């Protein structure tokens, strides 16, 4: 039975975790309303990936790699084939170089579309969650054309370039999507920037300065929102 | 049901409230046992209003003010217990005998 | 004597709606196979402001029903009751009582 | 006071009115859904 | 309560007309017809609940002309 | 017809103005808001002098009377809260509490007791008794971190709300013995039979009447409230919450029960012959000054009932005047306990020893208010007790005055014991203030209201007996409206 | 049609006195606190039987909906899981309270029966929300205005006795000699 | 066994009134996300309220390990009995009333006060930490939105000279649509409608825990038939609160002469057998045309506003809805 004590109450966030970013376990402790300590218990999905890679060839490993960043997919196959193509000096054909850039930029659009769905549900509006997966199935069917799977498990990046070239009605099918989707990026920006309740949930909430966000070791849009302007594509 | 049977109901509902007022060891159960006394003076009061002076109810008006006093006496009454529980971390009426003599 | 009219169906409907859970939970009974809350005094404080304002509502219901048969002097007198218990409401906001 | 609660509330009493007619106009559109056992989607 | 004269006008004969109306114009109906469509179901619901497992809205089998 | 509750609705306006200044300005308002309550209470006294000459109207459709006695007891209860705000302006401001929230409860218990003294219906007595009693539980546990006021707030609630349930059970039967008739003059024409229902209706109401005045089978809360509560609250619960209980005992037992009258002159005798005993002999073995002054006021409530049970025109006039001079003694005794408790901590007897060379305004002050309570001449409490025993000896009651005299000698022993340990102890026998008195200033916040609160009571203690012929005519003229 | 007003009286009069023994004698206080709503609802059932339709509907709102919710919050705030069960604390003074409570009950029943009440055979309640509201603003006006003063004081007092001292708990305000914050300056001391 | 005919005919339209509101929730909320909704059961989803509730009976309603037994079972039976008893008020139809109580919009606010105890004896008894945190929060939300809702009814009882719910809707039957109370109380109706939506609807409720201040609310450890009373007993109050909107403000059973063209939400011809039954049942039930517009509104308003947190949920009821509830009552009086 439960008692009402004056100690700081510690609650367990649970590894059940009904959300769309996996399984954490936060033993956060409360002091009435403000939390005072929080430990992340991670490792619930450690399938032994660095021990697999010591007993695989490269072309046996590219199906394994699109499961680390499984929101993205072929962002992880880019690093794996770039381990010996940047080491054995295998030259990449320039058409494959521009083919990779199309896939890696289509993944980053599908990456930020999986973050945005659950994030807008966490901070408020719950009905734009279903109108965002509707925009994600257009990127899936474009990957489904060139590669044989939707978002992960597409052995598409090779050590010598890319696996195979695109389909036929493909470049005119981005130009439908990637000129329809760009009016909607300006639509999601007006949900949070306007409507002065959501900026009363995000102004000053989880702040970090520049010098500690470089010291803690941060990259991507956690680092660039700390005023750093370090992007590895330009660097 | 006549007038007499409401009064012996009210006179019995009073004396269970008395028995809780004196024997109870939780500091909050004395407050619930006080509220039994402030209902027995209501069950006496409406029952005096239905059979006596039925045309102009002077008892059911007086029955309204007893509820509002006892609701204001239990709002004050639990504020006191909640001031004690932050100092003395128990609620035990056999622990508040420090002003003895 | 019982000169209330309309309460003949209230005793029957009290039993039948009480027979909605006790029979359905029996109709299902034949077909089926570090513990701390913190002592935060806001659960009490939100409930105290209810009792002071659940009683104010009760006192205005004889006024609201029998208003247009009383007049203006019973509106000046019933305005003192509301205007004082507004000062009870401003006291609750300002002293951070109902803050949560 | 008595001259604020009917003018400090219309700032959001009309934001829902331009949020209701937006969401009510999603019901006019055609439901984009692929019913599985009766409309299977042709793979690539 | 009428025994069998006006009850069958509400329970059976008019809800059987709506189920013909529900099958035909449900996905192709306009923005004005759809809001009226939800009102007849929220009114004849103790009628439409009776003849519920007798009518199946599954699509008709195609002919495979190709 | 609402010109007769004008003394109280200057206090209800003053209740809100000293509250609204607390929310608007917020503890910078305590520099000026105590002096507005003084001109509200003094403004409440100043408008009864137009009402004293009015021919005693019965206003508010028979629910409130403005007789001469109801003008008198509404004067002492406003004056006791006038004397309390003069003390508490530094005391609770020294605790760290907000000063506007203290006076809003105290000027609600003041308006509670002003509405008991003139009430005439069985419901208006109970609500006015509740708002004096509800506000008295909040004041006794107002310091809220003391571990003594916490246990004194709860000892007052589980008896006060208990005795407010016994009092309601006698008010309800009194509505039931008569055929309705919740007004007090309408009761007495309806019941005259003196049956068993009237006696149970009589004892059940004087278990709540005689709880505010602390008669000795019901006295149990008073020595355990008075040493836990903050000391200005104690200064009001001994004068204000006793004049309010003594005003109810005359407005009830002379209006509701004139048929049964040989019995409540006999129950209040047993409350009189036993509160003089246990008020006075138990105050001997008390160390604390706030607990010595607790058993005094039980016993000083036993002297007032000597004028009550005799039932003469000189009887009730002798208990009205004794409360008039008892306000000039407890508010001058508790002023000096506060004034000693603010300078040094632990205000108890055998720590007063070694005064008279360090703060001799206190020692001259506290002496004339402790000596007058024991009834030595020529002070006010000698002339107050003489009119009691002149009233007791006039009509029977030869044994009530004699018990009031052998126990008026035991009362000398524990008042003198403070006066002994103030002026006779040599400068080699002082325990605190062994050069530890704070070198008196009267210049900080609110100390000058305390200095004027003590001098205008010591002057009103020593001179109230010599100049008693105004007050004897003000009090004897308030008694012709008592049947 | 009249015996169903007698059977529903004794079934409500036994609904209160078995719940009133439950709020007093039961070993757990939460089971004791929830049954207090059983007292307050069943008593409200009697007020309809005594032709008091407004006083019953005003009792479920205040006693069950406001007071009993106030009790239950004020018990979930104090559980602390430390009962310590010292039942033979000092003496058997729980049998001395059973004599005064049984003494008052036998005293009151002797008073109730033998006292001649003047019960009238007139029909009561001509719409008792209209004749209860013409009492609030003619006769019972000054208890109605004092109920407002009592309730405002009950909110000033119950807030300042239960709120958290998060403004300044370590506040040494001033001093002639030392006083702790929010405490009476008479420090405890034993002679 | 319910030998009263009006009492059985009301218990059916309080039972089919739930299955309308469950089905309307799964089709309106599926229209605004551009999907079908539950097909494949019944014709098009009509048996989705039957089959969702019938499977709750056939599950093992098992307790947790260390829980109170008499308060777990009595948990849901205190939430749902007063919202089922208070259907005795609503007089749908000109020639139908179950009981003419001399009050009843005051008996409804009296009986709706017992429901915070039912969320308390269920949040306590299920006996984990995240149901006391969720039970004390769910109880402290019906508290705050109850005084604004009781003052909206104070104003419409001032205009109506009574609390009898037939005498209220008889004052709006003299001019059809000119004398509905919405036109005379346009600021006390939104006080009713926001407070009633904040006591039974699914936007200001902590049961979907996508915000994770608790685990899944106070009905976390509940299963089976007990969970069906928390689920098919929430729409019983959504219908009754929407009925009392269309009884108090909008006139129950009040409307002008029906003799019009085909554009009156009906068929084509003037005098058909299909419009005579769309009139006569409307001459029996006129209010559940209006009462299923606010159920249509409350479902549609769920996807319109964002999920306001509990820190700002009680900063709406006390700090906004109650002062507007006061000044509406004075404006409904003279002042």
């Amino acid at each position: 039975k439960i008692e009402t004590r004056t100690e700081p109450m510690v609650i367990n966030m649970g590894p059940h975790h009904p959300s769309m970013h996996g399984v954490l376990r936060l033993m956060v402790t409360l002091d009435g309303e403000d939390v005072i300590d929080c430990e992340p218990v991670i490792g619930y999905l450690h399938r032994g990936m660095e021990k697999i890679a010591e007993n695989r060839t490269n072309i046996m490993f590219i199906p394994y790699v699109s499961r680390w960043d499984y929101a993205a997919g072929m962002f992880n196959e880019a690093v794996t084939v770039n381990a010996p193509e940047k080491l054995a000096g295998i030259p990449v054909p320039k058409r494959a170089s521009y083919i990779r850039v199309i896939m890696l930029e289509l993944n980053r659009i599908a990456n930020h579309l999986l973050w945005l769905g659950p994030f807008l549900a966490d901070v408020g509006a719950q009905t734009p969650f279903f109108y965002i997966f509707r925009e994600r199935e257009y990127i899936y069917d474009l990957f489904e054309a060139a590669t044989g799977m939707r978002f992960i498990n597409n052995n598409y990046f090779r050590i010598g370039g890319v696996a195979a070239d695109l389909t036929y009605g493909w470049v005119t099918k981005c130009r439908d999507f990637c000129d329809y989707f760009l009016p909607k990026v300006d639509e999601y920006e007006r949900l949070i920037t306007n409507n002065p309740i959501f900026v009363r949930r995000l102004q000053g909430v989880g702040k970090i300065s520049r010098e500690e966000a470089i010291n803690w070791g941060l990259s991507g849009p956690m680092l660039r929102a700390s005023g750093v302007k370090w992007d590895l594509r330009k660097v | 049901m006549q007038l007499t049977y409401v009064l012996i109901l009210a006179a019995l509902l009073f004396c269970i409230g008395i028995y809780g007022l004196v024997t109870s060891r939780n500091a909050v159960r004395v407050l619930m046992s006080i509220e039994l006394l402030l209902n027995a003076v209501n069950l006496n009061l409406i029952g005096f209003a239905n059979y006596l002076d039925g045309q102009q109810i002077k008892g059911q008006v007086f029955a309204v003010f007893v509820i509002t006093v006892a609701a204001a006496e239990a709002a004050v009454g639990l504020a006191i217990i909640l001031a004690i529980y932050r100092n003395r971390d128990t609620v035990d009426m056999e622990k508040f005998n420090l002003l003895k003599w | 004597v019982f000169v209330l009219s309309g309460y003949e169906y209230f005793l029957g409907f009290l039993i039948i709606c009480s027979l909605v859970p006790v029979l359905a939970l029996a109709a299902s009974a034949l077909l089926r196979p570090g513990a701390w809350i913190q002592f935060n005094v806001r659960y009490y404080m939100f409930a105290l402001v209810f009792v002071i304002f659940d009683v104010e509502t009760v006192f205005l219901y004889p006024w609201a029903v029998a208003f247009h048969q009383l007049g203006l002097l019973a509106f000046i007198e019933a305005l003192i009751f509301i205007a004082i218990l507004v000062v009870a409401l401003v006291y609750a906001w300002r002293k951070r009582a109902l803050e949560w | 006071q008595i001259t604020n609660y009917a003018k400090e509330a219309v700032q959001s009493a009309k934001y829902i009115g331009q949020g209701l007619s937006v969401t009510f106009d999603h019901m006019r559109r055609r439901p984009i859904t692929v019913q599985y056992p009766y409309e299977k989607l042709i793979p690539s | 309560g009428v025994y069998g004269a006006l009850a069958g006008l509400y329970l059976l004969v008019v809800p059987a007309i709506v189920y013909a109306y529900l099958n035909a114009r449900w996905y192709v109906a306009s923005s004005f017809e759809r809001a009226f469509m939800y009102f007849l179901v929220t009114f004849f619901f103790p009628g439409l609940l009776l003849l519920a497992p007798f009518i199946n809205f599954r699509p008709q089998p195609r002919s495979l002309n190709s | 017809n609402a010109g007769t509750i004008l003394p109280e609705t200057i206090l209800i306006v003053t209740l809100l103005v000293v509250l609204l200044a607390d929310l608007i300005q917020g503890r910078q308002a305590d520099r000026w808001t105590p002096y507005f309550a003084i001109v509200g209470l003094g403004g409440a006294i100043a408008t009864m002098i137009p009402l004293w000459t009015q021919p005693a109207t019965i206003s508010f459709f028979g629910s409130f009377i403005s007789d001469h006695l109801s003008l008198f007891f509404r004067g002492l209860i406003a004056l006791s809260a006038l004397g309390t705000i003069l003390m508490s302006i530094r005391y609770v401001e020294q605790t760290g509490s907000s000063l506007g929230e203290f006076m809003t409860i105290l000027l609600t218990a003041t308006v509670g007791g002003m509405f008991i003294a003139g009430a005439q219906e069985l419901v208006f007595i109970f609500v006015a008794l509740e708002t004096l009693s509800i506000a008295s539980y909040l004041l006794t546990g107002y310091t809220k971190r003391d571990s003594r006021s916490n246990e004194a707030a709860l000892k007052y609630l589980l008896i006060g709300a208990a005795s407010s349930a016994i009092f309601l059970y006698g008010s309800s039967l009194l509505y039931g013995l008569s055929g309705g008739h919740t007004q007090l003059p309408a009761i007495a024409q309806a019941l005259s039979s003196e049956s068993l229902g009237l006696v149970v209706a009589l004892v059940f109401v004087i278990a709540g009447i005689s709880f505010k005045i602390s008669a000795v089978p019901f006295h149990q809360w008073t020595p355990d409230v008075y040493e836990g509560a903050p000391t200005p609250v104690v200064a009001f619960l001994s004068v204000g919450s006793k004049a309010a209980g003594f005003a109810l005992a005359i407005r009830f037992l002379t209006l509701a029960f004139p048929s049964v009258t040989d019995q409540w002159q006999l129950i209040f005798t047993v409350l009189a012959i036993l509160s003089m005993i246990l008020g006075n002999v138990v105050a001997l073995a008390q160390t604390s000054m706030k607990r010595m002054l607790a058993y005094s006021s039980i016993g000083q409530a036993g002297f007032v009932m000597i004028g009550f049970v005799v039932g003469t025109e000189a009887g009730y006039a002798s208990m009205l005047f004794y409360l008039l001079v008892y306000l000039f003694m407890n508010l001058g005794a508790f002023t000096c306990v506060i004034l000693f408790s603010l300078r040094t901590g632990t205000d108890q007897i055998s720590e007063y020893a070694g005064l008279y060379q360090k703060d001799p305004l206190l020692t001259l002050g506290l002496s004339l208010c402790l000596l007058s309570l024991g009834g030595i001449p020529p002070l006010a409490g000698f002339f107050g007790k003489i009119y009691l025993f002149w009233a007791g000896w006039q009509a029977g009651a030869y044994g009530l005055v004699l018990l009031g005299l052998l126990t008026s000698v035991i009362s000398i022993y524990y008042y003198i014991r403070v006066v002994k340990m103030m002026v006779v102890k040599e400068p080699q026998e002082m325990s605190e203030a062994v050069r530890n008195y704070p070198e008196v200033s009267w210049s900080s916040f609110g100390l000058r209201p305390l200095q004027v609160g003590l001098v205008m009571t010591v002057i009103a203690t020593s001179l109230a007996g010599i100049l008693a012929n105004p007050l004897f005519n003000l009090v004897n003229t308030a008694v012709w409206d008592v049947p | 049609a009249t015996l169903t007003q007698t059977i529903t009286f004794f079934a409500l009069a036994a609904a209160v006195i078995i719940a009133a023994l439950g709020v007093v004698l039961l070993d757990n206080v939460v089971y004791s606190a929830f049954l207090l709503g059983g007292v307050f609802l069943s008593i409200a059932g009697l007020y309809i039987l005594m032709n008091a339709d407004f006083v019953s509907a005003a009792q479920i709102l205040i006693y069950v909906g406001a007071v009993n919710v106030l009790i239950l919050f004020a018990i979930m705030l104090v559980n602390k899981r430390e009962t310590y069960t010292p039942v033979p604390g000092r003496w058997l003074r729980q049998g001395g309270a059973a004599v005064v409570s049984l003494g008052v009950f036998a005293l009151l029943t002797k008073m109730i029966l033998q006292t001649p009440w003047q019960l009238s055979s007139v029909p009561p309640t001509p719409d008792s929300i209209t004749t209860i509201g013409q009492h609030f603003f003619s006769d019972f006006l000054l208890p109605f205005e004092l109920a407002s003063v009592l309730l405002l004081m009950a909110l000033i007092g119950a807030v300042v006795l239960a709120r958290r001292e998060l403004v300044l708990e370590p506040e040494p305000i001033l001093g002639e000699e030392v006083v702790p914050p929010l405490e009476l300056p008479e420090r405890p001391r034993e002679p | 066994l319910w030998l009263p005919l009006p009492m059985l005919m009301m218990l059916i339209v309080a039972t089919v009134g739930v299955l309308v509101a469950v089905w309307l929730e799964r089709k309106i909320s599926a229209a605004v996300q551009q999907r079908i909704g539950p097909e494949y059961i019944g014709p098009l989803g009509i048996l989705a309220p039957l089959a969702d509730g019938l499977k709750l009976i056939f599950k093992e309603d098992v307790l947790p390990a260390n829980s109170d037994r008499w308060l777990f079972t009595l948990g849901p039976a205190v939430v749902v009995i007063p919202v089922f008893l208070s259907y005795i008020i609503v007089p749908f139809g000109q020639n139908l009333l179950i009981s003419n109580l001399a009050m009843g919009v005051f008996l409804w606010i009296a009986l709706s006060s017992i429901a915070p105890i039912g969320l308390l004896m269920a949040g306590y008894a299920s006996n984990n930490k995240y149901s006391l945190l969720g039970g004390l929060r769910a109880a402290a939300q019906s508290i705050s939105y109850e005084i604004p809702l009781a003052l909206a009814v104070l104003a419409v009882a001032m205009m109506s000279n009574g609390l009898g719910t037939v005498e209220i809707v008889e004052q709006q039957s003299q001019y059809g649509i000119l004398s509905w109370n919405v036109w005379r109380q346009p600021i006390g109706f939104l006080v009713f409608w926001i407070a009633a939506l904040a006591e039974c609807e699914r936007l200001p409720f902590d049961l979907p825990e996508a915000e994770e201040e608790l685990v899944a609310g106070y009905q976390t450890e509940y299963a089976g038939m007990k969970f069906a009373l928390f689920y098919l007993g929430a729409y019983v109050n959504l219908v009754l609160s929407a009925l009392l909107v269309s009884v108090l403000y909008f006139g129950g059973w009040s409307f002008p002469i029906p003799l019009e063209t085909i554009a009156n939400l009906l068929g084509v011809s003037e005098t058909n057998p299909f419009l005579q039954i769309a009139f006569a049942v409307l001459g029996i039930t006129m209010t559940l045309i209006k009462a299923y517009f606010f159920v249509f509104l409350a479902i549609l308003l769920r996807w319109t506003v964002p999920r306001v947190r509990i820190d700002q949920l009680l900063d709406l009821g006390w700090k906004f809805l109650l002062p507007v509830g006061l000044v509406n009552l004075l404006l409904t009086a003279g002042l």
